[PDB]
């Protein structure tokens, strides 16, 4: 053991177990949390509540005196933080969230407002929108690609594109998908609740290539210039092909991350590959 | 005869039904 | 003090009020006259130190 | 062009005795608030 | 509410007569004209939120010019309406609806944008009252709660057709959610609540407000004299008083406070019974807004209100 654990409760020095400056924004955190670095060298923390109905932001380096912002959501996101994105566009925290009913919510939180004293926010800090009918084909994973472009992944296995035209409106740019035709085989159905090989992890490479990991641990690779399936590797047929049990991943998780041109993938064989 | 019972009351700051 | 300096009060606030210790002791007097000091709500051994 | 009403304050005379007593009361009556705007005489009543 | 529903029907069927007047606008070049008018009559309204008040007069004149007969720049070539009687009746329809769509897909997301859009809608209504009756027509259909009237569930008609009456946006497939629908309804009446209080400054207008602040008093009276709906009423009431409560207090000094010391005692207990604890978000903030105002005896100016600083820079 070469590392040790140093625990930090950012409010430890103070009597009040809550910052005096807390603001509750409303739209017409103990289930996910993360940090993100911004233009001003400051770290902003965020938390998505258990119900995925509340988003909370606070400054890492000034938790007590700085402002924590609670953004209340009309309903929960379709599939937790996996249907949520947060990126800093231009002096703003851009937050998109596909909600359970199908709506696609946009939040715009000015960088200033996050580090200001203000308890008020001016202008359109949120936009509701219904670009696709998610009642029929339910999505489960939202992946940011660019300020105007980002793709949606569906439970049945399909990808949807989402292109921003003006500043607000989004439109479906569908990808060619012939994976479904395995339905023709006696071993798969379109109607089956099993059989879906949905995406469980996804990374953007060199702005153009979209690397996806499926529940059956296939690495498929999509070229966004073509909008075409370029690659399809079976990750499992390389090592000892165990006929006994490979656990097809039954949830979205962090199963790969790339650095430069290297790429690690987490495959489940006793949860160890 | 007085009996304090903080347990089950009626929220004085919320409407009924 | 905001009136005597030009500022504006919060919306819906009706504009030299007694110092806090004066209003506090007004509250003690109003109770004492209503309960007569013979009450168990005037245990001087505990209330005077407070 | 379609008929629309353009009175900021309705005259005292054209107003009914029901609504007249509503404006003059220190408290309103639920379900009986006049739809027409109040008159000029009763803006401090 | 027969008096209101009659007037409601007038604007509705009278707009339907407009649906019939330009059915001929529904050739290769005739399609180019329809787009050129639909285009040069909705872009200007979309820029009202994104401009400086010093420049905001440019859009007003550009709408007034196009609509009065004068030409306007759309793209490269110049567009006109002179000797275009269907184009004139066509632009008033799309203009009136674009004002409502903006209150539907911009004011819902950003409450501050209601006021810069309201002044422009209020000045054009002032100069062209037919455009205003079309503004009320679409506002009424897309948002019946602005009439106000609560449509009732009826037997003999499909459920989907009834949900559209309530203002739910439905694709051919399914109905829109409720949370996004409450935002669409809010933004539409925050726009309407701003229209009935703001007046276009420039032009030297002798006459009265086109849709005066009187319609704001009756609306509050007309929704509080009927039984409230569970979540809509408590929401729309708040974002109406926050936008137009200040302008209504000044015009009706004592009569407005009597109406406000009433909802706390009589209409607020009514909302607690109809709504479960799971969706109290409307009624809970309806009180937070008042308790301040009640003890402050003043309603804050709506956040986003236009000031003089706006008109110079």
């Amino acid at each position: 053991a070469c590392l040790s654990r140093i625990d930090a409760n950012l409010l430890q020095y103070y009597e009040k177990p809550e910052p005096n400056n807390t603001v509750d924004l409303y739209v017409s955190g103990s289930e996910y949390s993360n940090c993100l670095l911004l233009s001003n060298s400051e770290y902003i923390c965020y938390h998505f509540s258990s119900r995925s109905t509340l988003l909370t932001f606070y400054p890492l380096s000034d938790a007590y005196h700085g402002k924590t912002i609670n953004i209340h959501l009309p309903n929960a996101s379709m599939n937790q933080r996996y249907t949520l994105t947060i990126q800093e566009v231009e002096q703003q925290l851009l937050v998109n969230v596909i909600l359970k009913d199908g709506s696609f919510l946009t939040l715009q939180l000015p960088l200033s407002f996050l580090f200001s004293s203000a308890n008020t926010l001016n202008g359109e800090w949120f936009h509701l929108q219904n670009p696709y009918d998610f009642t029929v084909r339910v999505p489960h994973f939202l992946f940011y690609v660019s300020p105007q472009f980002s793709v949606v992944f569906l439970e049945d296995g399909g990808l949807l594109g989402l292109k921003k035209v003006d500043g607000v409106h989004y439109e479906p740019l569908l990808f060619n998908d012939n994976s479904y035709l395995k339905s023709l085989t006696r071993f798969f159905s379109r109607s089956s609740k099993s059989d879906y090989d949905s995406v469980i992890s996804c990374k953007l490479f060199h702005e153009r290539y979209l690397i996806v990991l499926t529940q059956n641990c296939h690495l498929k690779i999509w070229d966004l210039t073509s909008f075409t399936l370029i690659q399809d590797y079976d990750m499992v047929s390389q090592s000892d092909s165990d006929p006994s049990h490979f656990r097809k991943v039954e949830a979205v998780g962090e199963y790969l991350s790339l650095y430069n041109n290297t790429l690690v993938t987490l495959l489940p064989l006793e949860n160890g590959l | 005869k007085l009996v304090i019972n903080k347990d089950m009351r009626t929220d004085l700051f919320s409407p009924p039904n | 003090e905001i009136v005597q300096d030009l500022p504006d009060l919060p919306i819906a606030v009706i504009a030299e009020p007694p110092l806090p210790y004066v209003y506090v002791s007004q509250q003690i007097q109003l109770i004492a006259h209503r309960t007569s000091l013979d009450s168990l709500i005037f245990p001087v051994n505990s209330l005077l130190p407070v | 062009i379609i008929a629309t009403d353009n009175v900021l304050f309705t005259p005292r005379d054209k107003l009914t005795v029901e609504e007249l007593e509503q404006f003059q009361s220190k408290k309103f009556t639920l379900g009986k608030i006049p739809l027409k705007p109040p008159p000029l005489e009763l803006l401090n009543v | 509410q027969d008096i209101t529903m009659q007037w409601y029907q007038q604007l509705q069927d009278a707009s339907m007569q407009c649906v019939l007047t330009f059915e001929g606008l529904t050739d290769s070049q005739a399609k180019k004209i329809k787009m050129d008018l639909q285009k040069a009559a909705t872009i200007p309204v979309s820029q009202i939120s994104t401009i400086a008040g010093s420049k905001l007069k440019e859009i007003f004149d550009k709408i007034h010019s196009l609509l009065s007969g004068k030409p306007v720049q759309s793209g490269g070539r110049s567009v006109s309406v002179t000797l275009n009687p269907q184009g004139l009746d066509f632009v008033q329809y799309k203009l009136a609806e674009k004002f409502v769509k903006q209150g539907e897909e911009e004011v819902a997301s950003h409450h501050e944008a209601a006021f810069p859009i309201a002044v422009v809608a209020s000045g054009i209504w002032e100069l062209h009252p037919r455009v205003g009756d079309l503004i009320l027509a679409h506002l009424h259909k897309k948002c019946p709660y602005s009439v106000p009237f609560y449509p009732t569930f009826k037997e003999g008609m499909a459920l989907e057709d009834y949900q559209r009456m309530l203002g739910y946006q439905v694709k051919d497939s399914k109905v829109e959610q409720q949370d996004n629908f409450l935002k669409r309804m809010s933004g539409m009446i925050r726009l309407y609540a701003a229209i009935i209080q703001l007046r276009w400054p420039y032009g030297n207008r002798q006459e009265i407000h086109p849709h005066g602040l009187n319609h704001g008093w009756r609306w509050l009276a007309q929704i509080l004299n009927m039984e409230p709906l569970s979540d809509v009423t408590a929401t729309l009431l708040f974002d109406f008083l926050e936008v137009c409560g200040n302008a209504l207090m000044k015009q009706y000094q004592v009569q407005f406070w009597k109406m406000l010391i009433l909802i706390k005692e009589d209409y607020f207990p009514r909302i607690e019974a109809i709504t479960s604890s799971g969706q109290m978000g409307s009624f809970i903030r309806l009180k937070q807004f008042l308790e301040k105002c009640l003890q402050h005896k003043d309603i804050p100016v709506p956040k986003g209100f236009l000031t003089s600083s706006f008109w110079r820079s």
